[PDB]
RNA sequence: GCGCUGACUGGGGCCUGUAGAGCACUGAUAGGGCUAGGGGGCCCACCAGCCUACCAAACCCUGUCAAACUCCGAAGGGUCCCAGGUGGAGCCUGGGAGUGAGGGCGCGAGCGAUAACGUCCGCGUCCGAGCGCGGGAACAACCGAGACCGCCAGCUAAGGCCCCCAAGUCUGGGCUAAGUGGUAAAGGAUGUGGCGCCGCGAAGACAGCCAGGAUGUUGGCUUAGAAGCAGCCAUCAUUUAAAGAGUGCGUAAUAGCUCACUGGUCGAGUGGCGCCGCGCCGAAAAUGAUCGGGGCUUAAGCCCAGCGCCGAAGCUGCGGGUCU
RNA sequence: GCGGUCGCCUCCUAAAAGGUAACGGAGGCGCCCAAAGGUCCCCUCAGGCGGGACGGAAAUCCGCCGGAGAGCGCAAGGGUA
RNA sequence: CACCUCGAUGUCGGCUCGUCGCAUCCUGGGGCUGAAGAAGGUCCCAAGGGUUGGGCUGUUCGCCCAUUAAAGCGGCACGCG
RNA sequence: AAUCCCCCGUGCCCAUAGCGGCGUGGAACCACCCGUUCCCAUUCCGAACACGGAAGUGAAACGCGCCAGCGCCGAUGGUACUGGGCGGGCGACCGCCUGGGAGAGUAGGUCGGUGCGGGGGA
RNA sequence: GCCGAGGUGGUGGAAUUGGUAGACACGCUACCUUGAGGUGGUAGUGCCCAAUAGGGCUUACGGGUUCAAGUCCCGUCCUCGGUACCA
């Protein structure tokens, strides 16, 4: 069994992100927390860092997220970062990856 | 059982040239070292008929040494079906990979007068010790049967070392 | 006589035959071997007028091989025709043979005896032959 | 006889080689498949046409198993 | 008018899927192996059922083929960049055209018959328009060479240097005996000169020449008799240095002869298989024969080396013309 | 003349850019789809073996194996999970 | 095939007159024979000469009658208006 | 921050990183796991997707190691072919010079390498 | 002389798409039937040692192909449709 409805979607909807041309903003979401990665391709490098598993917080993993996602902001707007695109790979545009993208306001976003 | 050969060195000098005198091209070659050589294609000729990659060739070489090799590819031209390059394959300590005759013996295999023999791969591989070398193998089994098959690991195979793959194929039956 | 069952296409270009034989080419299967010393296109009537001389002066057994196969499709108008108009028609069938091939091939036989076959089977052929026996070298593989 | 036909030589094939300058349109590869897949500043049309997004230079890009790519890295 | 951009060349990048090869796909395909099911041949007719001397899927080995197959893949070719390249080069705008029947050759294919001075494309070339010059006996396109004019000067190219016919009857070393050269093949042959492998051979072979040939016997079978010598055969076995119930004659089945066999003599090589060079046969057409001719045989032929010379309208020297 | 052909697409011929001929080798078009169109989200085939009432080579189901040999309205090619 | 000839190279057969080739029909000379002799078969040499008259059909060719040493095959613009 | 080890992200190279066998890892990460109230769900199924949780387990998965049976990569010689230049054969085709030079196969090689960013260690 | 088809028991003739015969027929012999026959119905019947069993020979004749040939390949004779300058 070669490839997995993970892996291909996971593809499938990070191939297209990388065509617009934007910085990425790479969400990987685990059982216990949930991380978040501003990439930059072409240069093969990340710009700003926001975990939760990093900033040791807990209580409700949706509110969470929009923690994360507003710690985003934060450090990375400081930095000239305005506008980007939000990849979401596998995930499902909803509950706390949705949430970490409501949080990535003050901070560029559209999204 | 042995067999010697002689040598030189390459190094420049087209191969059309050597052919022309009488030379025959070549390369010598293993784990360690690669060098191009020549032998005497009369010379040659004359080892090889017997020897025939079933057999040590000990090839002399100026150098004074005298290596152990076995001949692992023969480039004949089709056009004459003659030979036009020999490369030769140096023994080391360590398992090599060769091809080892087999003696037909027994007899008409059961059944006799008659059968069929069918005969099938007069040589066989295997990985063996390159000290320990077998100058053939026994193939006998009794015989025999009919309608049979003695497999590879029906064999003798002595104090060689074992098979190269191939745990089942022919090698014998009769119809 | 011996054709090719079921082809992709009827009716094939010509080519060349520059060749040198893609091999072959070195003897694999009985004790001795009529080798082709020139370039030709053999047919299927030929190959079995070859085969049979053996199988003839072999009593019976015995064990030829062949090793060549007309699978080129031979064409050729109807006669008392002009060009234009289609082409060929398919007569026949013919293997193509450049020097170093090995045809026909047989085995379990004497030497004066399978020698002797060889020879008259080589009469049948529009080239020039060679019998051989089989040596070491033969054993390139 | 059944046969005679065939359609027109539809010219096909690459229009602008690596390290070739281009512009913002020039079509740069014309194919049937995606025998080239459209790289960085590389529209590609609704016949699978590769053309140059902006103006700048010609570079090819074989990723393998990725396929092969044709990118028109900028210099505008 | 612009003016170094031109063909061609060097370096560098990118594009390609042919030559070759390959069998991984699409198909074709030799042999063997192992096995779907059937041919079967059959036990039943309830499961069934055993075997494969025809298939034959797949699968595995050993082998191969393909314009419309490719896991592979040169050389080359295309294009851009940077350089060289001043050329009856390039580019731009315009005036005048003619051509739109090509042909031979080389190479690569298709058609054709691996026919055509055939036909159709591709890349080159020449003739076309160089039917001007030299060679090829003669001959548009094969070889040499691009003819502005004059010279009773020189060097050369192809090709030549016995005579027709300019320059070697030049120097070496080999080959050929056919007039080969001055040709046409499969195939064939103690032609001749070389190279090689093998068998036997001073325990003495190979030629010849001496010596002897069984014996139960007719071998029996067939069969008046086949007694080796009608035939079918069972073709014995002994003995011997050594003779096959006998290879050929003989043949009223006999007689007699003779041989494969061993001894002796003589004594030295002898028999066989390949390989190359040059020749030989294969080899019959129509008006008069011939390599262009005469003529040529350690060559005036063929191969390998050399040194010179002859040789064009090419090159040079001298003078001249015209254009730029 | 008779016959065949006449425009368009695919493949080869075509000599690894483009292009390239013949009454050269083979096929196809003169439509079709209001969803067979746009976008967003999910999903991954064909086969092969084993397993499972009526199910048989093949209907639907479960298991493992299966990089594409399936599919993409119709020819061929290129393309594509 | 379409190369000279369409500002013309008259086309079958017969007659006439030949001439040449030899892959020889007869006659001469041979080898082999499954050649007793005589008579044949088959192959080799040999082109000097010879190679009939009729019926039918435009015919060439062929069938046929009567003979013969034999009733030869071809080329010469299917020789020759 | 330096160097280093392990782990989670995400790239790149695009099989020498792959298949398969064996062995390892749960403190931390990750997964599975524990539930289906709530957002949200499955043409049926909380399998998937999704949320809330964390007792348990590294069985599955994943990570890391080892093994060359398969897969993959693969010289060096030597050829085939061929730019260009010359010869030869009635041809079908063949040979020489000078440059370029595969394919198969042989020797071998390989069960990964590395960029940035995190978390934890030394 | 030239291309294609086919030759079968005493007669007519089928299997002719690859696998074990000289079918069912008309004779002919016996049997049923009839007073006896004809017709019709059984069964023998290509050939030879065979009580049957079963050996072996048959597809115009001869020679090869294949494990197997009435069939595929040829050769001779027989026959049927064709068909042979030339302007
Ligand atoms: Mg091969
Ligand atoms: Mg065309
Ligand atoms: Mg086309
Ligand atoms: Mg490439
Ligand atoms: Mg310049
Ligand atoms: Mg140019
Ligand atoms: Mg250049
Ligand atoms: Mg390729
Ligand atoms: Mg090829
Ligand atoms: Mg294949
Ligand atoms: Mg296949
Ligand atoms: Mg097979
Ligand atoms: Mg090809
Ligand atoms: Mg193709
Ligand atoms: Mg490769
Ligand atoms: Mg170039
Ligand atoms: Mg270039
Ligand atoms: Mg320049
Ligand atoms: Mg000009
Ligand atoms: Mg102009
Ligand atoms: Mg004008
Ligand atoms: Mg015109
Ligand atoms: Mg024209
Ligand atoms: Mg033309
Ligand atoms: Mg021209
Ligand atoms: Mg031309
Ligand atoms: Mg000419
Ligand atoms: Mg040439
Ligand atoms: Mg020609
Ligand atoms: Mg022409
Ligand atoms: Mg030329
Ligand atoms: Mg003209
Ligand atoms: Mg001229
Ligand atoms: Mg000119
Ligand atoms: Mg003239
Ligand atoms: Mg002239
Ligand atoms: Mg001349
Ligand atoms: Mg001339
Ligand atoms: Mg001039
Ligand atoms: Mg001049
Ligand atoms: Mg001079
Ligand atoms: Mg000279
Ligand atoms: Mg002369
Ligand atoms: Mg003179
Ligand atoms: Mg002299
Ligand atoms: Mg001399
Ligand atoms: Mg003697
Ligand atoms: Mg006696
Ligand atoms: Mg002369
Ligand atoms: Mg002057
Ligand atoms: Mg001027
Ligand atoms: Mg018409
Ligand atoms: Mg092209
Ligand atoms: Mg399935
Ligand atoms: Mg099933
Ligand atoms: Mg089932
Ligand atoms: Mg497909
Ligand atoms: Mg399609
Ligand atoms: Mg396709
Ligand atoms: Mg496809
Ligand atoms: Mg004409
Ligand atoms: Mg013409
Ligand atoms: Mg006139
Ligand atoms: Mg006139
Ligand atoms: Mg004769
Ligand atoms: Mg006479
Ligand atoms: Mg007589
Ligand atoms: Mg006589
Ligand atoms: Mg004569
Ligand atoms: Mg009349
Ligand atoms: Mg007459
Ligand atoms: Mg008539
Ligand atoms: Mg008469
Ligand atoms: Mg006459
Ligand atoms: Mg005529
Ligand atoms: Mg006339
Ligand atoms: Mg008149
Ligand atoms: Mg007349
Ligand atoms: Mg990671
Ligand atoms: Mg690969
Ligand atoms: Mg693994
Ligand atoms: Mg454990
Ligand atoms: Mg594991
Ligand atoms: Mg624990
Ligand atoms: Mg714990
Ligand atoms: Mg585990
Ligand atoms: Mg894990
Ligand atoms: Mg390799
Ligand atoms: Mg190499
Ligand atoms: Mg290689
Ligand atoms: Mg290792
Ligand atoms: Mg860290
Ligand atoms: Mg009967
Ligand atoms: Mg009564
Ligand atoms: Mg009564
Ligand atoms: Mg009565
Ligand atoms: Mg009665
Ligand atoms: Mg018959
Ligand atoms: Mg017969």
């Amino acid at each position: 069994a070669r490839l997995t409805a993970y892996e291909r979607r996971k593809f499938r909807v990070r191939n297209r992100i990388k065509r617009t041309g934007r910085l990425r903003l790479s969400v990987f979401r685990s059982l216990k927390h949930i991380y978040a990665q501003i990439i930059d391709d072409e240069k093969g490098v990340t710009l700003v860092s926001a975990s939760s598993l990093a900033l040791k917080l807990k209580g409700n993993k949706t509110e969470v997220a929009r923690q994360v996602g507003r710690a985003l902001a934060e450090k990375a707007l400081a930095l000239g970062i305005k506008q980007v695109a939000f990849d979401r790979g596998p995930y499902k545009y909803h509950g706390r990856v949705k949430a970490l993208a409501e949080g990535a306001r003050e901070g560029g976003l559209e999204f | 059982m042995e067999y010697r050969l002689k040598a030189y060195y390459r190094e420049g000098e087209k191969p059309s040239a050597l052919r022309r005198a009488g030379k025959l091209p070549g390369v010598m070659y293993n784990r360690h070292l690669n060098r191009k050589v020549y032998v005497d294609l009369v010379e040659f000729d004359k080892v090889f008929r017997q020897a025939s990659i079933h057999h040590v060739i000990v090839l002399e070489l100026p150098d004074g040494q005298s290596l152990p090799t076995l001949v692992r590819q023969v480039n004949l031209d089709k056009r004459r079906r003659r030979p036009e390059h020999v490369d030769f394959f140096v023994l080391s300590d360590e398992p090599v990979e060769m091809y080892v005759p087999l003696r037909f013996v027994g007899t008409p295999a059961g059944v006799r007068a008659g059968g069929v023999l069918q005969e099938i791969h007069r040589d066989i591989l295997v990985k063996v010790s390159p000290r320990n070398i077998p100058e053939f193998i026994e193939v006998d089994v009794s015989g025999l049967e009919i309608g049979d098959s003695l497999h590879a690991s029906d064999l003798k195979l002595p104090p060689g070392v074992e098979l190269a793959v191939s745990p089942e194929e022919t090698i014998a039956a009769v119809v | 006589m011996l054709m090719p069952r079921r082809m992709k296409y009827r009716k094939q270009q010509r080519g060349r035959l520059k060749g040198a034989t893609k091999g072959g080419d070195y003897v694999a299967f009985g004790d001795y071997g009529l080798v082709a010393l020139e370039p030709a296109w053999i047919t299927a009537q030929q190959i079995e007028a070859a085969r049979v001389a053996m199988v003839r002066h072999f009593r019976r057994g015995g064990k030829i091989f062949i090793r060549i196969f007309p699978d080129k499709p031979y064409t050729k108008k109807p006669l008392e025709v002009r060009m234009g108009k289609g082409k060929g028609n398919v007569e026949g069938y013919v293997a193509v043979v450049k020097p170093g091939r090995v045809m026909f091939e047989v085995a379990g036989v004497t030497e004066e005896q399978a020698m002797e076959a060889l020879r008259i089977a080589g009469h049948k052929l529009p080239i020039k032959t060679k019998i051989v026996r089989r040596d070491a070298y033969d054993e390139a593989q | 006889t059944r046969n005679g036909r065939d359609s027109q030589a539809k010219r096909l094939g690459v229009k602008r080689y690596e390290g070739q300058v281009v512009r913002a349109g020039n079509i740069l590869v014309r194919q049937r498949g995606t025998r080239f897949k459209p790289g960085k500043n590389v529209g590609m049309g609704r016949d699978f046409t590769l053309f140059a997004l902006v103006d700048g230079v010609v570079e090819f890009q074989d990723r393998g198993r990725l396929g092969r790519y044709v990118h028109v890295r900028p210099l505008a």
